[PDB]
Parts: C-alpha cells; sequence; structure tokens
C-alpha cells in the first residue's frame, strides 16, 4: 500500500503547503482524509523501524497533530494502542445506576460515525459476551443496543461478524435459557432489519426455529414473540432466492423442520405459494417436479397439515395435497361441541371439590377446554380466582391453540343459531373487552383454525364478520395507533428520541401481557417478566398482512360490507409502516381473477384511493404515479384515467429508462436506498407499474396493445435512436407483471403481423436477413414493423426466461400449426424461438425435442405449399448445429419418421442428419 | 535537517576510485542526513535538498552543465549516483556558479531558513584561468569562493581525494566556520 499511497501523493496531494484549514463540523473527514492516511505511513513504518518512520509530514503538518466532541470526533488515529480517543469519543455503557436503565442516546450514524468501521466491531460484542457470561442478576443494564442495531455498511462488510456474533448467543442460551438478552436483542434486530442477506436470512430462520423447538419455553411463555419475527423472515424473500435456498436447507426438514410450529409452517407454505407463483414455477411441468414440494408436504404431514376443508385451497398449481385433505378431522364429526361443552360443564360442576385436585389432574393441559370457562364465569365477576391461571400461563400458547380451535366452532354455531346476536351480545362483548383486559389470546392464532374449518361456504359470512368487528368495534386501541400516525411514519429515520418515545408509549396504553387484566379476587403483578419493552403493537400489524391476504384471497362474494374493511384498513394505516411489497400480495390474490375481476373490479373503484392514502403513510414525495392517477382522477374515476394511458405509459417507461442512465439522484433513490427494499431502482419499479397496471381490468389484455402502440404509434416523446433501453424497459415490466398480462405477447406476434400479408405476394420486401434481423432500424429507414415487433419479443423472451417461456413449446404446438405457409415466416418463427432454446437446455432440456419437432413439422409445412426454396441452406445447416450442438443423438427416432416426407434438396442437405 | 549538496567534477580523474569515494564518503549524506538507507513523498517544505554536476570545458563541444535536483525527494539523488557522465584541467568554477546561482534562488523562493550547506567534490586540481567569456558570470574560483562563504553564509565544503589539491590551501578564505580540519575517517560530519 506505501507505493500506491505516494504516487497519489505526488499525484492527487500535488501541494506542498496545509491551507484552507476548512473545519466542517458537519462532516469533514472527507477531506482530512490526507493526514489519516499519513499518520497510519508513520505508524507503519514504525511498526516496521525503518524508512525514516515515515518522515516530514510537514506536506500536512497543520494537519499532522490537529488531534490537540460530536463535532470533530475523528477517530483516525485508533491504528494501535490509541483506542482510547474513539472508545471515549462514542459513549459506552453505563455502570453508575441501573425500566429506564441506559439514558443519553446518540446521533444518527449517517451524521459523523458513517467511517467508524475498522475499530468498533467487538468493543459490544465483548461487552455483552462478558456481562452474559458471569451473570445478569440485576435489571438489564445495555439498553442503548439501539446503536448497534443501526450498522448498516458495518454489517454488510462484516456478515461474518454477525454470523460469529449468533454462534456465541449459541452458548448463551446454553448457559441458561438466554433469557434476557435474547429476549431483548433478538426482537429489535427483526423489527429493525431489513434488507439482511437471503441465505444469511434463512440461516437466521434455521435457527430460530431450532431454538424455540428446543428446549421448552414454559417460563417463557412469551417465546411467540420471535414467532412474529418468524412472519418478517418469510416477507420479501420470495422473490428469487427461493430456488437457490432450497436446496440449501435440503436436509434441514428430513429431520426438523416442523416440529410444534405448525401455524407458523402453515404460514410459511402459503409463502411458498407466494413465491412460486412469482414467476410460475410449476406451469412448466407437474409429474416429475412435484418431489420438489412433497418433501415440504413430508414434513407437515407428520403434523397434521391442511386442515383447510379445500375452502383456502385454492392457489396451488399442484393440488397433490388433495390426497392428503380428508384427515383434516374437520369439526370431529361436529359432535366437539358438544364433547368440549360437557367437559365444561363437568369441570364447572367439580370445582367444589377439584381445586386442590385440579392441580395433580392437569394432565395433557386439557388443551381444549379451559378457554370455555368465559361464558361459565363472568355471570359471578370473574370467579377463576387465580385457580387455572397459573395452571394456564405455563402451557398458554400450546393449550391455546386447540382452545381457539374449539373456540372457532362455538362461536360460528352460536351466531348462526342466534342470528344477529340480540343475545349473544354478552359474549361479543365479552371477546371484545376481552383485549381491554389483558388476556393470553394476543389475537395471534384466530384467523387460521377459524379458516381452517369455520370459514366453509355455509359459514364464510360469519367468521368475515368476526375479522370485521372483533377488533374493530373495540376502540381501546384503534384510537391509540389514530393518534401513533404522526410519531414514527413521518420521522421513521431520524432515531435519536427513539427510547423516551417507546418509553411513553408503551407505558401509557399497555402495562404486560403476563399481568392478569382478569379482576379475580388476587392480582399478583411479579414485576419480574419485563427483560425488554422495546414494541408492544408491531406484532398485531405485523400479522394483519396475511389477515388481509384472508379475507381477500377467500371472501371476495362480498361487495358492499368491503367499505367496512376498507374503513378497517383506514383505522389500521400502521399496517404499512415497515414495507410497501404488495407485488405478491397482488399476484397470489390475482392469478385466476383478472378474467373474473368485476365483483373486485368493483371493489377497487373505491379501494384505489384506499390503498393510495394507506401508502401515502410517508413523506418522501416519492411515488408520483399515484398521485398523477389522482390528479387525472377529479371526477368519474370510473373511465377517465384509462384512456390516455399510452403517453402516461410514455412517461411510466420514461422514468424507467432514466433510472439506468437518466437522473438518477432523482426523487426516486432516498430514505435511506437500503432499508426501502433498493438494491436497484426497478425494485421499486415493480409495485408501481403493479399497482398502475392493477387499477382497471381491460388492461393485462391492453398491456401488451398499448406497449405495441407506443412502439409503432411511437409518441413524439418516445426517442428513435436509444431505443434498446426502452426494450429493455418493456422486457422489465412484462415480466414483472402476472400471467394474464404477457399472455397477449403470444397473439401480438402470431397472429397480429407474422401473416399481414406475407403468404406468396407480398412485395419485393422478401429479402429477409437484412430487415427481419433487428439493429437494421439504424437509421430512420429499414424500420419495419415485424422488425420491432422481434425486439420487443427478444426483450420479452431474455426478460421472462424463468417460467414465461415454460409454456412456449406447447404454445408453437397449438397455434402456430396453421399459420406457417411461406419461407420467410419460417425464418421469422425461427428469429423468434432459436435463440433462447439454451435457456431451456440449461434447465427445461425435456421440452427441447418439443420445440425440435416443432421446427421439424414447419418444415412439412414449407415442403407442402412451396413451389422452391432459394435460402432453404440456411435452415438446412441451422436445423444442423441445432441437433449437432444441443440435442445431440437424442430424438433421432421422433425425427425418422417425419423427415422422410422432405424434398429432395432437403433429403441431399440432411442425410447425414437422419444418419 | 536534511540539508546536502553535491558537486562531482573529477570524472576522467576518478572514474573508478568516485565508486570508493561514494562507499566512503556518499553514505552518511543520507545515512546522518536521514534515518537511514532510503519512496517517500515529495514537498517543497526544505526537507529535500540538491545535487549539481559539471563536466570539462576541454572535452565538451557546445554543452556546460546538466543540473538536476530540484527535490528529489531524498531518494531521486540516490537514484543518479551512477548516473554520472565521463570526459589536464576542469575548470570547475563556471559549475560552483551553477550552485551559486541555485542556492540563491533557494533563498529568493524557497525560503520559508534552514542554512543548506554545500559541499564540493573534485579529483583533479581545477583552474579557469579565463574567468572571461561566459554568459552570466564574470568570477574566478577564489572569487565564487569568498562570496558563497563570505557574502553568503551558505557553508561551503570541499572533500578532496587522498591526495593534496590546491583547494586544500585555498580552504584558508572560508571565513564562516566549516570545520574542515579533520578528515572524515570515521562517520562523515554535517560540517566538512
Amino acid at each position: 500500500f506505501l507505493p500506491v499511497m505516494k504516487l497519489f501523493d505526488l499525484l492527487y496531494p500535488e501541494k506542498e503547503c496545509i491551507p484552507v484549514p476548512d473545519i466542517n463540523k458537519p462532516q469533514s473527514t472527507h477531506a482530512f482524509a490526507m493526514t489519516c492516511i499519513w499518520i497510519h505511513l508513520n505508524r507503519k513504518a514504525q511498526n516496521g523501524d525503518s524508512t525514516l518512520q515515515i518522515p516530514i509530514p510537514h506536506s500536512l503538518k497543520l494537519h499532522h497533530e490537529f488531534l490537540q466532541i460530536a463535532l470533530l470526533c475523528n477517530a483516525y488515529s485508533t491504528n494501535s494502542e490509541c483506542f482510547t480517543l474513539p472508545m471515549g469519543a462514542l459513549v459506552e455503557t453505563i455502570y453508575g445506576n441501573g425500566a429506564s436503565v441506559t439514558p443519553l442516546p446518540m446521533n444518527l450514524l449517517d451524521s459523523l460515525t458513517v467511517h467508524a468501521k475498522m475499530s468498533l466491531i467487538h468493543s459490544i460484542a465483548t461487552r455483552v459476551i462478558k456481562l452474559a457470561h458471569t451473570k445478569s442478576s440485576v435489571a438489564l443494564a445495555p439498553a442503548l443496543v439501539e446503536t448497534y442495531s443501526r450498522l448498516l455498511v458495518y454489517m454488510e462488510i462484516e456478515s461474518l461478524g454477525i454470523k460469529g456474533f449468533i454462534s456465541q448467543l449459541l452458548p448463551t442460551v446454553f448457559k441458561s435459557h438466554a433469557w434476557g438478552i435474547l429476549h431483548t436483542l433478538l426482537e429489535m434486530f427483526s423489527h429493525r432489519m431489513h434488507h439482511i442477506q437471503p441465505h444469511y436470512r434463512v440461516q437466521l430462520l434455521s435457527h430460530l426455529h431450532t431454538l424455540a423447538a428446543v428446549a421448552q419455553t414454559n417460563q417463557n411463555q412469551l417465546h411467540l414473540c420471535v414467532e412474529s419475527t418468524a412472519l418478517r423472515l418469510i416477507t420479501a424473500l420470495g422473490s428469487s432466492e427461493v430456488q437457490p435456498q432450497f436446496t440449501r436447507f435440503l436436509n434441514d426438514p428430513k429431520t426438523v423442520l416442523s416440529a410444534e410450529s405448525e401455524e407458523l409452517n402453515r404460514a410459511l407454505i402459503l409463502t411458498l405459494a407466494r413465491a412460486t407463483h412469482v414467476t410460475d414455477f410449476f406451469t412448466g411441468s407437474d409429474s416429475i417436479q412435484g418431489t420438489w414440494c412433497k418433501d415440504i408436504l413430508q414434513t407437515i404431514m407428520n403434523f397434521t397439515p391442511h386442515n383447510w376443508a379445500s375452502h383456502t385451497l385454492s392457489c396451488f398449481p399442484a393440488p397433490l395435497q388433495a390426497f392428503f385433505k380428508q384427515n383434516n378431522v374437520p369439526q370431529e364429526s361436529r359432535f366437539n361441541l358438544k364433547k368440549n361443552v360437557e367437559e365444561e360443564y363437568r369441570k364447572w360442576k367439580s370445582m367444589t371439590d377439584e381445586n386442590e385436585i385440579i392441580t395433580q389432574f392437569s394432565v395433557q393441559g386439557f388443551p381444549p377446554l379451559f378457554l370455555c370457562l368465559l361464558w361459565k364465569m363472568l355471570l359471578e365477576t370473574d370467579h377463576i380466582s387465580q385457580i387455572g391461571y397459573k395452571v394456564l400461563e405455563r402451557i398458554g400458547a400450546r393449550a391455546l391453540v386447540a382452545h381457539v380451535r374449539t373456540f372457532a366452532d362455538f362461536l360460528v354455531y352460536e351466531f348462526s343459531t342466534s342470528a344477529g346476536g340480540q343475545q349473544l351480545n354478552k359474549c361479543i362483548e365479552i371477546l371484545n373487552d376481552m383485549v381491554w383486559k389483558y388476556n393470553i389470546v394476543t389475537l395471534d392464532r384466530l384467523i387460521l383454525c377459524l379458516a381452517m374449518r369455520s370459514h366453509e361456504g355455509n359459514e364464510a359470512q360469519v367468521c368475515y364478520f368476526i375479522i370485521q368487528l372483533l377488533l374493530l368495534k373495540p376502540n381501546d386501541f384503534r384510537n391509540r395507533v389514530s393518534d401513533f400516525v404522526k410519531e414514527n411514519s413521518p420521522e421513521h429515520w431520524l432515531q435519536s428520541d427513539w427510547h423516551t418515545k417507546h418509553m411513553s408509549y408503551h407505558k401509557k396504553y399497555p402495562e404486560k401481557l403476563y399481568f392478569e387484566g382478569l379482576a379475580e379476587q388476587v392480582d399478583p403483578p411479579v414485576p419480574i417478566q419485563s427483560p425488554y419493552l422495546p414494541i408492544y403493537f408491531g406484532n398485531v400489524c405485523l400479522r394483519f398482512l396475511p389477515v388481509f391476504d384472508i379475507v381477500i384471497h377467500r371472501f371476495l362474494e362480498l361487495l358492499p360490507v368491503s367499505k367496512s374493511l376498507e374503513t378497517l384498513l383506514d383505522h389500521l394505516g400502521g399496517l404499512y409502516k415497515f414495507h410497501d411489497r404488495p407485488v405478491t400480495y397482488l399476484y397470489n390474490t390475482l392469478h385466476y381473477y383478472e378474467m373474473c375481476l368485476r365483483n373486485r373490479d368493483h371493489l377497487k373503484r373505491k379501494l384505489v384511493h384506499a390503498i393510495i392514502g394507506s401508502l401515502k403513510d410517508n413523506r418522501p414525495q416519492g411515488w408520483c404515479l399515484s398521485d398523477t392517477y389522482l390528479k387525472h382522477a377529479m371526477n368519474a374515476r370510473e373511465d377517465n384515467p384509462w384512456v390516455p394511458e399510452d403517453s402516461y405509459y410514455c412517461k411510466l417507461i420514461g422514468r424507467l429508462v432514466d433510472t439506468m442512465a437518466g437522473k438518477s439522484p432523482g426523487p426516486f433513490p432516498n430514505c435511506d436506498w437500503r432499508f426501502n427494499e433498493f438494491p436497484n431502482p426497478a425494485a421499486h419499479a415493480l409495485h408501481v407499474t403493479c399497482v398502475e397496471l392493477m387499477a382497471l381490468a381491460v388492461p393485462g389484455k391492453d398491456v401488451g396493445n398499448a406497449l405495441l402502440n407506443v412502439v409503432l404509434k411511437s409518441q413524439p416523446l418516445v426517442p428513435r435512436e436509444n431505443i434498446t433501453a426502452w426494450m429493455n424497459a418493456i422486457g422489465l415490466i412484462i415480466t414483472a407483471l402476472p400471467e394474464p398480462y404477457w399472455i397477449v405477447l403470444h397473439d401480438r406476434i402470431v397472429n397480429v403481423i407474422s401473416s399481414s400479408s406475407l403468404t406468396s405476394e407480398t412485395e419485393w420486401v422478401g429479402y429477409p436477413f437484412r430487415l427481419f434481423d433487428f439493429t437494421a432500424c439504424h437509421q430512420s429507414y429499414s424500420e419495419m414493423s415485424c422488425s420491432y415487433t422481434l425486439a420487443l419479443a427478444h426483450a420479452v423472451w431474455h426478460h421472462s426466461s424463468i417460467g414465461q417461456l415454460s409454456l412456449i413449446p406447447k404454445f408453437l404446438t397449438e397455434a402456430l400449426l396453421p399459420v406457417v405457409k411461406t419461407e420467410f415466416q419460417l425464418l421469422y418463427v425461427y428469429h423468434l424461438v432459436g435463440p433462447f432454446l439454451q435457456r431451456f437446455q440449461q434447465e427445461r432440456t425435456r421440452c427441447m425435442i418439443e420445440i425440435g419437432v416443432a421446427f421439424y413439422d414447419m418444415l412439412l409445412n414449407v415442403d407442402q405449399c412451396s413451389t422452391h426454396l432459394n435460402y432453404m441452406d440456411p435452415i438446412c445447416d441451422f436445423l444442423y448445429h441445432m441437433k449437432y450442438m444441443f440435442t445431440g443423438d437424442s430424438v433421432k427416432e421422433q425425427v425418422e419418421k417425419i423427415i422422410c416426407n422432405l424434398k429432395p434438396a432437403l433429403k441431399l442437405r440432411l442425410r447425414f442428419i437422419t444418419h | 535537517v536534511a540539508d546536502v549538496v553535491f558537486v562531482i567534477e573529477g570524472t576522467a580523474n576518478l572514474g573508478p576510485y568516485f565508486e570508493e569515494l561514494r562507499k566512503h564518503y556518499l553514505l552518511p549524506a543520507i545515512e546522518y542526513f536521514n534515518g537511514g538507507p532510503p519512496d517517500f513523498g515529495g514537498d517543497y517544505g526544505g526537507t529535500q535538498y540538491s545535487l549539481v554536476v559539471f563536466n570539462t570545458v576541454d572535452c565538451a563541444p557546445e554543452s556546460y552543465v546538466q543540473c538536476h535536483a530540484p527535490t528529489s525527494s531524498a531518494y531521486e539523488f540516490v537514484t543518479w549516483l551512477d548516473g554520472i557522465k565521463f570526459m589536464s584541467c576542469s575548470l570547475i568554477a563556471e559549475g560552483l556558479s551553477t550552485a551559486l546561482q541555485l542556492f540563491d534562488d533557494f533563498k529568493k523562493m524557497r525560503e520559508q531558513q534552514t542554512h543548506r550547506v554545500c559541499l564540493l567534490i573534485c579529483n583533479s586540481p581545477p583552474y579557469l584561468l579565463p574567468a572571461v567569456e561566459s554568459t552570466t558570470y564574470s568570477g574566478c574560483t577564489t572569487e565564487s569562493l569568498v562570496q558563497k562563504i563570505g557574502e553568503r553564509g551558505i557553508h561551503f565544503s570541499i572533500v578532496s581525494p587522498r591526495k593534496l589539491p590546491a583547494l586544500r590551501l585555498l580552504f584558508e578564505k572560508a571565513a564562516p566556520p566549516a570545520l574542515l580540519e579533520p578528515l572524515q575517517q570515521p562517520a562523515d560530519v554535517s560540517q566538512d
């Protein structure tokens, strides 16, 4: 490093004095770097004891010993034996005093902390391992750990650092349950880290699943917190890394991946279904690669999966799970209600002589029985007398799963018998204030069991009513988040007052979940279940998104009252305070919907502004297409904003053609280029294009039409010189949108122009090579429509070369047969199919032969209605290298019976092909 | 500190002797005036030094001097040690005037004064008996000596070989303290 440094100082630091000090309190370390590299040179020379100890620092003498708090904490001299200055420049942990224990949060890293990476690595790590090794008996001292949370480029360049951090956390949970430290750092890590590495995130998922499985968490019944975090780990990874990662954890489910978190397993298989549809991972084949998912099934089948009664089972491309759907034990022959009410009556009548025996007679904890006490109680003001409360809070969740399983059937039966709840308004208010007083349900498992067997067609309406009003009628929490809109949404990335803010928030409305909100004779607080209190609200709003998935994907028969759930999501704007990734949430719920979206179309007629405002819970002024539609939708929003879309789409594609080479530092990349899921602006282009084209129903069919229009009906805004950027842009927007959107391209290429006249007397334009291939339209001349069409084709072919191409072989066998008449049609379809066959050869070899015989079939046609073949030898050698370079001696037998019908010239050409 | 100047003239007289002269006298010029055996950044603060080379006027068609060492970063001087030229009197006075004008320019614009010292090296006993017909100087070697020592307080010095030239007698006009009495059989002194 010394020779390059010397050459640079001779070239870059072309000076001999150090004028213009330029203190620059805000940011100056980008300027004083010469003094830092010189000090590093002096330190290296002193370590080597030669080279005159890197003499003559006079060049920057003023900056040489300029070191003689928050403005100039230039921790540059931290090379060796000077760590005191950087370790004192940043406020360390407090040791004097001891739920506020660590005051004085520091400033956000972007101010000056952007540089301290080579120094602050294990300082906090050593601190936490030291405090965890000995003991943690006093209140947990480390609370400024939020500083360690926001280490973006630091954790980016040191992923092995956090890996070692976790492998050292493993001895911590080995010591004693990692009671305090884990429940302090894991939650904030999950709720603060978003753009984590996908393989690293699935490693984290495996780690958390292993730790939640073993050992038991009877005393740490709040363990479900990490389960909530698990949901955040199964959200943003479905885009691409699912396939490369499937083999990474290939051996884990062979023994353990679905031990007890069966609800979490159903959630993750739902997320996997979301991922597989983007983009069409199973539409190509459904017979041999089925085992690729059977393994997944092979796990959950051991723990009673897919208890769906085929209600929500409507998105799987491979419905092989229908082979195992009868073991769902639905309603237990409908007698489950009678059994549980009989046992509840037995318990209620035996409490007179069993309260001293129920302690020794708690075998299996009676999983679906204790929750039935809510109806028998509250007639004498909560007669529980904490008899079973302590018996409950040892297996609470593990028993409450069955509790809510039977309670769903109970409530649906009761509400179907009453048909209005005039008398059951009692239990209605019981469930309403059940969240007002602290209950152990935490509303974390209700919709899954409710969709298991209660959401059936005979009882879907009562469960929809439940989802609607079980949470909306109680006004203890909706008002709190209603005033919580102007706290984290406007100021989200200014983390400097988070401590006091969250303290005030979670001490004003809530107190603690273990605190028995039920008012029995006694209420011992036991204020020991306070390891860390970072957030109490993110859990419900994080879980609310699969709630939306379930309420929309399966219950779309109800148009009118959907305005009520619109008002509900208006009351739940906090749902969209973490991430805007509705791409999958629109795909998996829109797969077979675009063709039959009429009810959902009228729903979106009012949901447009609703989703707009739900996304508007920010102020970066980044999303303009939505605001552009808004300003274009002043009146009669059902018809107008969809008419001038083409020019509009221009602006749309305009933005995209400015995302790669244009005004790169624009309004799009910001806040904070690394937490809004910004590896590239096209990632943000994805969902905005999605929400734009999901407005009406005539798009999707009209997407490709309007694109081809703006191609040939080139608007004066569309330039003709940098067209290839627009080609890439259309390719991306097509490979991004769901199947009923790009499906039009088939007929756009083969049906519109491939037989415009193009049979015998097309024109003197018949010369195929110079014009049919693209890049011929380099001049304003030589621009044929077929050429631009082939260009758009090749674009969408290369972009969608994942699963969209998988339906292409059959396509050629279905529609391309009775359209091929002439030979330049054959050259055109070759231009269309050929240059992408190696993509199939990479993974989809099993269809190559098809393509092959497809081409061979074309030969037959160009053999029948054909007098002479002028450029036949191109096709001959093309097919020759097709056979020898890609297929080889593979399809000989199938082609033997087809090439025997060729013309004498073709026989004379391919008599070695037949060999 | 780190201030020196070299003036080589004994090309034809100390062609082979120059290697031993460097091995015995040129080493402390870097060992003492720097940290030790020399790639470093080059500045204009004054830590740099100069080195002038002059040839015989007789064995020269038209060229006189080829001085090149403004800064040298204290290592480029070590680079062109062996990059000298070779060519009976020598008439070195025309080359001493070059170092005179060089240190004049130094004192004129390179004044930040580190009292840069200068050393001459010759093997032939030179004398430019014609002190006339020059370009920008019309003085003899004794006049140049008393101007560079008496008028200018620059420390002058001449490191003669084992033999006895006339400059050992010309030293008596060195008014400033030169410390040229004891010979540098031990490590060379900063003031010879």
